[PDB]
């Protein structure tokens, strides 16, 4: 998987 | 204080780096994933779901004589691809590559989602943005940064990200030797909590410089660099065959394909990323159709300079009363 850490 | 931790990455494609962490008294070392664009610093543990936990170390605070429950205090947080973790906090001792802090919010989750269970090798997060961020309700907590300051040295960390090699996080201090060249310092917005920076411009491969703001977060929690369209479109362009791939989610290309470089300005200086950093492997296993390592920003509502951009360059988390942000070539 690719990560994406908050919005 | 100073501190210094070597940072692995989690597989062969550099998706995520994990620093061990030691919390609690005796220590219990965890594998935290350090995320520049989140201030939580939450763990897998012992009252995490049963079913959700495959793999992972996890917190024990009741093993640990300096845990102490953080009354009525909770979490709960979700990042960017919609994962998320939730759960209680305790107090505890957390230390760092040497750097120690007492009293520290570790946030024990109950809950985390799919993506999380899925991957062994992520114990948690150790959030560096800043403090503003932090989930905890009713009374916010600092991160492990913003409550080492004080004690440390220099108010600064340094990202040293490798390229499929291991790096170092430094808390406290510069290492010189680390870096080549000057390193190049400009201004940081903390205004919606990240270290929110803006670019000077890009060059494509050997291309002209267009110069150009482009307004982004260094993340170091994010694996790809996102970037507006405009900007994607042309890189892309400079590759036979590639194209943006509605199904698979992005700009992919043939895995025969020689990719080019990337540089993006911090002032008048220039960061290269090497074309290999942009090669993110077959889409599945077995596929000549390989996944681009810049993507566009277009669906986020933010530009991220993630772990492709950061791991080209020396990078200075520096947290002063105007905290700005060092950029080095390595």
């Amino acid at each position: 998987s690719l990560f994406h850490x908050t919005p | 204080s100073t501190g210094s931790a070597t940072t692995t990455p989690i597989d062969s494609l550099d998706d995520a780096y994990i620093t061990p962490v030691q919390i609690g008294t005796p220590a219990q070392t965890l594998n935290l994933d350090f995320d520049t664009g989140s201030s939580d610093l939450w763990v897998f543990s012992s009252e995490t779901t049963a079913s959700e936990v495959d793999g992972q170390t996890i917190y024990t605070p009741s093993k640990s004589t300096t845990a102490k429950l953080l009354s009525g205090a909770t979490w709960s947080i979700s990042y960017g691809d919609g994962s998320s973790s939730s759960g209680d906090v305790y107090t505890d001792t957390v230390s760092v590559g040497g750097l120690t802090v007492t009293g520290q919010a570790v946030e024990s989750a109950k809950k985390v989602s799919s993506s999380f269970t899925e991957d062994s090798t992520i114990d948690g997060l150790l959030g560096l943005a800043f403090s503003t961020l932090n989930t905890v309700s009713p009374t916010q907590q600092k991160t492990f940064f913003d409550n080492a300051k004080a004690s440390l040295d220099s108010p600064v960390f340094t990202a040293d990200l490798g390229y499929h090699a291991p790096g170092t996080y430094n808390f406290g201090f510069i290492d010189t030797t680390a870096y080549t060249g000057s390193i190049t310092y400009t201004a940081v917005s903390t205004k919606q909590g990240f270290w929110e920076w803006t670019s000077t411009g890009y060059a494509v491969g050997s291309g002209t410089f267009k110069s150009t703001s482009i307004d982004g977060i260094a993340d170091t929690g994010t694996t790809l660099l996102y970037l507006p369209a405009t900007v994607v479109s042309a890189y892309w362009a400079q590759v036979s065959g590639a194209k943006s791939s509605s199904s698979v989610g992005g700009y992919v290309f043939p895995c025969s394909a020689t990719l080019p470089s990337f540089t993006f300005g911090v002032g008048s200086a220039r960061i290269v990323i090497p074309g290999d950093y942009i090669d993110f492997g077959p889409i599945s296993t077995g596929s000549s159709s390989c996944f681009g390592g810049i993507q566009s920003s277009a669906g986020i509502g933010i530009n991220i300079f993630g772990d492709v951009a950061l791991k080209a360059a020396f990078v200075v988390f520096n947290g002063a009363t105007t905290p700005t942000l060092g950029f080095a070539s390595k």
